[PDB]
RNA sequence: UAGGAUGGGGUGUGAUAGGUGGCACGGAGAAUGGAUUCUCAGGGAUGGGUUCGAUUCUCAUAGUCCUAGGCUCCGAGCUCG
């Protein structure tokens, strides 16, 4: 309360705070030595509130103004996602999201990993040949584990993806294993449908450089990178694409499509075009 | 061959029915369009030519019919080919517990009478048309051919009513085909999937690409130009008599 | 004006960096000394250059603008328009001094700010120039001293109480009201009137900081005596936060001096980078050494009133909290540096298996760097050790004798002592600047050896004359230390030109020792020498110097017993060699079996190459490497083939990373 | 089947009469849902007082709401539904060798008793159903519809009677995928010749007894099964 | 009534034949339970008691199962009752292009030869046992039971094997009632789809889970105990002959 | 049309298959006669023409189909429909009150059913490298498996379990190639030779299916409501 | 090795030494004539710092793009100072 209080201070000097605090929230706001820190949090709250507040008004505003199916809603969909993907799980080549990353990981970085494999496999159960998704390293007490059943809820029970704890190499051959990274010296020229990809679940803003690779050399795994500049010009922009971004790629390659196709995934702004 | 044939197609102003029309009339048949009164039809039949005459009558009712089937007798002499595919759908659960809603039973009886009891009252007396006909080389003297659909075997919730015409439609396929087998008439059935017939085009460009999706091969909505395509390989087709043909690219509908 | 500023020690005062601070600011950058060595070390911990706006040299001696001339090439390839000097006056016939062995002020402009101008202020420091005279146009007694005035900073403006009277708050209209209160003029009658304390936090006058340089007890009594100081000092109008002195311990431990520093206030800190500083300032260079010293210890010898001794990085923060900062501090520890080398994948079993496989002249390699100095390679240098009572030194770039004292440790006054002549064989920014440095400290190594102070002797092209006579003339007295001999006199076809210049060169073989001395002229440049050495045991060595394959070095140097040659570059590129002429790698090894020498060395690596150069099959038995620190004897000529795969294994990383690069730079021409 | 109470369209003769004396013989409760003119009041006395006649025109929803009405006042809940009520008419389509065609009437009248008023039974009695406290297997009730195999293989003549049959056969599916999140199963018997091997014609006795099987067994959903000794 | 009955039962050591073991013999009905010899047969024979036992025979051979049948004649007398839940499964797509590879030709058969054809060679062989009783009163001399997964009518991607051989089984169903008719034996078929069986649990629990959650009502797996009910009720039964039941809660498979 | 398609044909020397080989050639297409070598197939290829060819293999082995389909890419370098006609029937009841003989019931099984999978494999393996056309397909299977999959009668146990098989293996195999593009279709052939069934409509009727690029995954019952 | 350009981690874009405004599309969970309600994700590279308020102000680290060169001082005019 003696923190509340602070903040009560701060919004009487009229900073950017929110209107309200939660305790968990609070408790995470005690979370970081630096003043700065405690600023930009606290304006990541004051900028929730703004935006929530801000759509609550427009969606007040909005409200002043011989079928042969019912209504074909987003259950009805998702079921037959969920059929796909069953059939995936069992016949579709495997996908491995690399975990163990937690140590590296700062708090926003977590979240936004969280929120990258969420996109990621949103994407892949509407594909019309999902991959078979491993979360290896994965540990059960861990900030990511605890993330994702926040996330998802009782759908976490339920998602078709197969969760474990051991590693990648307690699975699979490991003359099949292809540790992806843009670092790789090894340039990857056709996507092979019999190798198994992983791709290391690791978000820090192109920041620590090279962990997949010293993860991939400390064993003995095979590695590719993505041929990015070499069928496609490029200008400001990071190599390391988002997890939504290479499973799509990825999507895109295992049903026959040509490079020139896949790489429009990439974000426009990081690349003038093809060559 | 479908050279010189004259066929009587019910449901002829739009979808299913108009593709056929359209198919056999390029070929070189001859037409009856049977539909509605108030229905665009008129407008179909100028286009097809003067082999083709459009009929109003309302499919429910025998007097509409018979009088439509005397002006194909007046002005081609004979009847060949007869192809049904006027219907309406209606989607509807049956109860709804959460909000106590019930299925109304004046849509029931509509579906019923104009798909099911419409469907028969067509084929009674067009087979009276065709019994007329001299047999052609090998006994037969007309085919009829019914649009079921894969409703009729798996529905899917709220399609009680129409799956319950579609599936009499298809029970009752087999005993009016050994009626009129004697006779040499022969009696088809054909199964379409999801087709980009009126009843589709009209759902929104989301549940339509789902509905797309859902059929395994070819994925997409079936072309009303194939549905002509396999009548006319019925018509031709000696030996298919009594049958279900599923149009469907294999999908299987999901609850 | 600024929010932050503070400064940072960059080099102790140790006698192989010198001292020097570097003060930081959010607007402008500036520098305090410019010696042997500074630009290395600043490079080596990331200290940027790009707005280094004024330097400031607080004296006019090449221990304190030695490496002036590296920065001022540094300067003009960053892109830098105008850099401003500041101290004595005889700048201005350095700066005309310089131009001799370089080019004249090419595309950037130098500006001189001397102590007699005007006061010089900006948007973040006013900056007074103190001259002071030792007791008792060159002038040898003068020491300029510093003292610079931070601007006065607004107080903090009140918000919480603010809205007590009512003034509104998040919005734009309180920027003028904030803007009028915080420049002491009160707000209008907004229903009354509101005036300055009883809303703003009262203003910082600001804190100055003090430079003072003390090299001898002959400036006690001018800074004492000096009027402009306890202007400062005297008073309480913002007591100046900091005195940085550099000056030798025997000058603090005076009683008149002492009380001087205690005159400042009890809050006033003291900043001292004096000749008793223990600290390391060349990580990456201790590191190799150590490293190294694993393959064979012989070849690779191991390296060596209140007041702060100052240390490496060591800052001081001035517009914050003003408190003193140990958070960059360099840490030295050998156990990480070994366990790093055997924890690579193929340099733990290789050195294991060399070991298994098993005195005068000796040759050391001070430096092997070309024209600029990069983090690991100094510039050229190689000190021959004839005899234990000769010395002969075969080239002297900028902070050699900082090399030299690390290698030797407190040896190093020894050395010099024996130190014969100098060698100067083409007069490049990266072959001949470090020469002043080795005379004066010759001296106090002689002086402290109690050897007599005999003239040293110099072998140089003629235009180097030029050079030191305007600086001895101008700046600082040297000549009376060294007796020129022109190197033509030495050539194979040369003629007596005079009977004075005979008795020395035939005084230098005497004193080396050596049978007769031999000099070559090798197509580098105008006035580009190479050099023949025979002794009467019998060993010959030749030095190539900058040049490519030549016809006539050839002729002379025939059956020597261990060649020194350039290898700047590699088989890729021989046309660009050829371009600037300098000598590849199969240009060189091919010269070699012509020469038919017993084992050949290389040098003079290119700033492309970070540490070694490409290692191909061409490579045999005779043709060997140098690297910075290392010892060759005549008994290890077998030894060297041995140690190739070491080498390789150690610096697996970087020659990883250079094949990297190369294929870069190739990719960005395929895409082009 | 102890205490449940069932409601058996067509319960005043044949299979759904069958069903009542059989379910009620184990300890159930019956309702008999049939036209008021129909004998199955002597047979509500039979049963004794554990049984009631409910007088009901199916294809009427005044009649089959007044009938569930009083099963309410007599019994509380309703457990399961027997779809029984039916006739049967032989007629082809159409006869060249006498120029014959099948009346519309007597098509609209076999639709209207056996396939619609089925649904309406249905559609009523789940509704009934709804009002149930879930079992502890989560199920409110059980609903069992009767479609002859003539829905399958119908004889010459049998077209109106095959047409209301197959569309029973197509309604089970949809229907029962309605109710499945309110939890009732609904379920089709086909009959055969009731009353290669068994050679004699079918006894009513083992229709009870497979709707008994179907009450009892909690995973038959959705399903036809033909009962017809395989002719 | 099942009382006194003697029945045989195929792949009874666990499963949907222990399942109806546990039911008969605690109905009071004698059992065989026919297994291969490597399985815990034995083991259940004993925990069961006086009125269970473990005959070891591998039903693809003529051989081994004419000897357990000669055991249970030997102990029991005669056999009334058989049940097929002996069965194997396999996980292989017919072609896969993206991989590039083929259904191996043995597994096919090998699947083949376990599921279908020692189905039919158990058939064949406890007839000529079931030909020697005295009828029952009604004509009936003996029950034979299958077992065809759902797969038979709407088998899943990877399922061509087994589907094919459990569509065999659905197909020759009716043809063994014509065949055994004249003689009293009825022959009837279980499609019990996903149950407690363990061909449910080489696939990874996630998939059971949504497997099960799937099914319309109940949504879950099926209870083995629920298998022996319908077993019994077939058993009671006289007229349930040469018919398929689906026992799956109305799940219908996507692909 | 059909025509420029080429076809292969088991059991193509005689009966149904032969008359589908006619037919297509007759319309412009290829065929090859997939067949026993005492079939006297030879005879028959040599009648229509250059464009139709005789492999001989038998059908339930792997390495005489591999042969053959070698055979067909070397002459025409495409396969684009498979139709399997090949089979063998037995009468023997089940048990006759005298047991139903095992090696009939092998031999009938793997001839009718394992014969057809092992072509669907190898087929496949060749129509999965065309090039998928404007339509996205890639070839058409046919399949034949007679009513008595539906409605066998007595002492066809075999022959009915057979082609119940085929009938329940069609859509999960039309399922599994789905994505690859190849259309799997069935069809229920009834009396061949108010008369029995003529060979030529049942060829009429793969042609129609061949054409139809909306059928797949269904069994079509050519019966003539028997 | 250096200098610059710059970084929207779902995608396009704005308010441009400080106050103002963001907009349009997309995703996850739980429920109902193609729309609705609740809930989740809303840090304009990462970590410090300043100001009454920082995306824009400063530093450090990392990614990415572009670019990285050479002697006259005077008269004798190949040497002389
Ligand atoms: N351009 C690219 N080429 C190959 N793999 C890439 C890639 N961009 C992203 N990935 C893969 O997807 C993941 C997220 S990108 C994150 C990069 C990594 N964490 C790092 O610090 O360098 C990575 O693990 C990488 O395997
Ligand atoms: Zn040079
Ligand atoms: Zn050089």
């Amino acid at each position: 309360a003696a923190t509340r209080e602070f903040i009560e201070m701060w919004r009487l000097l009229g900073r950017e705070v929110p209107e309200h605090i939660t305790e968990e929230e609070l408790k995470t706001l005690m979370e970081c030595v630096s003043n700065t820190a405690k600023k930009k949090y606290l304006k990541y709250l004051y900028t929730k509130e703004k935006v929530k507040k801000a759509r609550q008004i427009k969606k007040e505003m909005k409200a002043a103004a011989n079928f042969l199916f019912l209504r074909l809603w987003d259950r009805n969909m998702d079921i037959a996602m969920g059929w796909k993907g069953a059939q995936a799980m069992q016949f579709g080549q495997p996908l491995v999201f690399d975990m163990a990353y937690e140590n590296y990981m700062k708090r926003k970085e977590l979240q936004n990993t969280v929120s990258q494999l969420l996109e990621s496999e949103g994407w892949n159960r509407r594909n019309v040949d999902p991959f078979h998704i491993y979360f290896c390293n994965l540990k059960i007490d861990g900030a990511l584990h605890r993330e994702l059943v926040k996330r998802y809820q009782e759908k976490w029970d339920k998602l078709l993806l197969t969760s474990t704890e051991k590693s990648h190499v307690d699975l699979f051959p490991k003359d099949s294993i292809i540790y992806l990274t843009a670092d790789s010296p090894n340039v990857m020229t056709t996507f092979r449908h019999d190798k198994v990809y992983v791709i290391g679940s690791f978000v820090d803003k192109s920041m620590q450089p090279g962990t997949s690779l010293a993860k991939a050399k400390r064993l003995n795994l095979a590695t590719e990178c993505l041929p990015l500049d070499k069928y496609l010009q490029w200008e400001i922009g990071n190599k390391n694409l988002t997890l939504d971004q290479m499973i799509r790629i990825l999507l895109c390659l295992k049903n026959n499509g040509n490079w020139q196709e896949a790489l429009q995934f990439v974000p426009k702004r990081k690349h003038t075009g093809f060559l | 061959s479908v050279k010189g044939l004259v066929a009587v197609i019910t449901g002829g102003a739009s979808g299913l029915g108009l593709a056929t029309a359209e198919r056999l009339v390029g070929q070189g048949a001859s037409a009856v369009l049977l539909d509605l009164p108030n229905s665009g039809g008129e407008a179909q039949a100028k286009k097809l030519g003067n082999n083709c005459v459009f009929a109003p009558a309302d499919v429910t009712s025998e007097k509409d019919v018979q009088t439509a089937l005397a002006l194909a007798k007046g002005k081609f002499g004979r009847v060949d080919v007869a192809v049904n595919c006027a219907g309406i759908a209606v989607a509807s659960k049956t109860y709804n517990l959460k909000k106590g809603q019930t299925h109304t039973l004046e849509d029931f009886q509509r579906v019923l009478d104009v798909n099911l009891m419409g469907t028969f009252n067509v084929i009674r007396l067009v087979a009276g048309e065709m019994g007329q006909n001299e047999p052609d080389q090998g006994g037969q003297r007309g085919v009829i051919i019914n649009t079921a659909s894969v409703a009729a075997f798996e529905g899917q919730v709220g399609q009680a009513a129409y799956s319950a015409s579609k599936g009499g439609i298809v029970g009752m396929t087999l005993p009016i085909a050994r009626d009129l087998a004697p006779i040499g008439i022969r009696v088809m059935t054909i199964a379409p999937g999801l087709f980009g017939t009126p009843l589709l085009t009209s759902l929104p460009e989301k549940v339509c690409n789902f509905l797309a999706s859902q059929v395994p091969f070819p994925s997409r909505l079936g072309d009303p130009a194939e549905y002509a395509h396999l009548v006319q390989a019925i018509i031709e087709n000696p030996f298919l008599n009594g049958e279900v043909i599923r149009l469907d690219g294999a999908i299987r509908m999901q609850p | 004006g600024p929010n932050t500023v503070y400064l940072q020690v960059v080099a102790a005062g140790s006698r192989d960096s010198g001292a020097a601070l570097y003060v930081f600011s959010e607007f402008n950058r500036y520098l305090f000394n410019c010696g042997e060595g500074v630009q290395r070390l600043m490079q080596e911990h990331k200290l940027k250059v790009a707005r280094l706006d004024n330097i400031f040299l607080t004296r006019m001696h090449w221990s304190n603008v030695g490496g002036l001339s590296g920065m001022i090439l540094t300067l003009k390839e960053t892109g830098l328009p105008k850099c401003v000097l500041s101290g004595p006056p005889q700048l201005e016939k350095y700066l005309e001094a310089i131009k001799i062995f370089s080019g004249p002020l090419k595309g950037i402009e130098l500006a001189v700010r001397p102590h007699s101008a005007p006061e010089y202020e900006d948007e973040t420091m006013t900056v007074y120039q103190i001259p002071i005279h030792s007791e008792q146009v060159r002038d040898s007694s003068l020491v300029v001293a510093f003292i610079c005035k931070l601007h006065l900073k607004r107080g903090n403006f009140l918000v919480l109480k603010a809205k007590e009277m009512g003034l509104p708050v998040g919005t734009a209209a309180i920027a003028p009201i904030i803007a009028a209160v915080k420049d002491g003029k009160s707000i209008t009658h907004e229903g009354r009137e509101i005036l300055a304390e009883e809303l703003c936090t009262p203003p910082d006058p600001g804190a100055a900081f003090v430079v003072v340089e003390c090299p001898d007890e002959s400036f006690i009594q001018p800074i004492c005596e000096n009027a402009t100081f306890q202007r400062y000092q005297g008073k309480a109008d913002a007591p100046v936060a900091l005195v940085v002195h550099m000056a030798p311990a025997s000058v603090l431990v005076d009683s008149r001096y002492q009380q001087w520093m205690e005159r400042f206030g009890p809050d006033t800190q003291h900043l001292v980078l004096n000749e008793n500083c223990a600290s390391v300032h060349n990580l990456r260079s201790h590191k190799i050494q150590t490293q190294l010293n694993l393959i064979h210890p012989d070849i690779f010898p191991l390296l060596t009133v209140p007041m702060v001794q100052g240390e490496c990085l060591l800052k001081y923060q001035l517009r914050p909290r003003r408190e003193w900062q140990r958070d960059a501090i360099i840490t030295c520890n050998p156990e990480e540096f070994i366990v790093e080398a055997l924890q690579l994948p193929n340099f733990q079993q290789s050195v294991q298996e060399y070991r298994r496989s098993a005195q005068y002249p000796e040759i050391i390699f001070l430096g092997t760097g070309s024209a600029i100095p990069m983090k690991i390679r100094n510039v050229s240098a190689t000190l021959v050790n004839i005899s234990p009572d000769t010395s002969l030194l075969l080239d002297c770039g900028e902070g050699t004798f900082g090399q030299l004292c690390r290698h030797y440790g407190d040896q190093v006054d020894r050395v010099l002592g024996t130190l014969a002549a100098v060698f100067v064989s083409h007069l490049h920014a990266n072959h001949h600047t470090g020469l002043p440095s080795i005379l004066l400290q010759r001296e106090r190594a002689l002086a402290s050896l109690g050897k007599p102070l005999h003239p040293l002797l110099v072998v140089a092209p003629n235009q180097l004359k030029a050079w030191l006579q305007q600086y001895h003339n101008q700046c600082q007295e040297v000549l009376h230390h060294i007796s020129m001999i022109p190197a033509k006199c030495l050539q194979e076809g040369a003629e007596i030109s005079s009977p004075a210049v005979e008795r020395l060169i035939s005084s230098l073989l005497r004193t080396c020792d050596l049978e007769e001395f031999q000099t070559c002229l090798v197509r580098h440049c105008k006035h580009a020498f190479g050099c023949a050495l025979v002794h009467t045991s019998g060993w010959k060595v030749v030095y190539s110097g900058d040049t490519m394959p030549c016809e006539a070095l050839v002729r002379m140097g025939k059956d020597a017993t261990l060649l020194i040659h350039e290898a700047t570059l590699e088989d890729g590129l021989e046309e660009e060699a050829v371009e600037k002429t300098h000598s590849t790698t199969s240009q060189a090894i091919s010269v070699g079996m012509r020469m038919n020498a017993e084992f050949i060395m290389l040098n003079h690596f290119s700033q492309r190459y970070a540490k070694v150069p490409l290692f191909s099959p061409n490579f045999s038995e005779k043709v060997g490497v140098a690297f910075d620190h290392m010892k060759v004897c005549f008994g290890d000529f077998p030894t060297m083939p041995k140690l190739i795969p070491p080498l390789k294994a150690l610096f697996a990383g970087d020659i990883e990373e250079m094949e990297e690069r190369r294929e870069k730079r190739e990719l960005r021409q395929v895409r082009a």
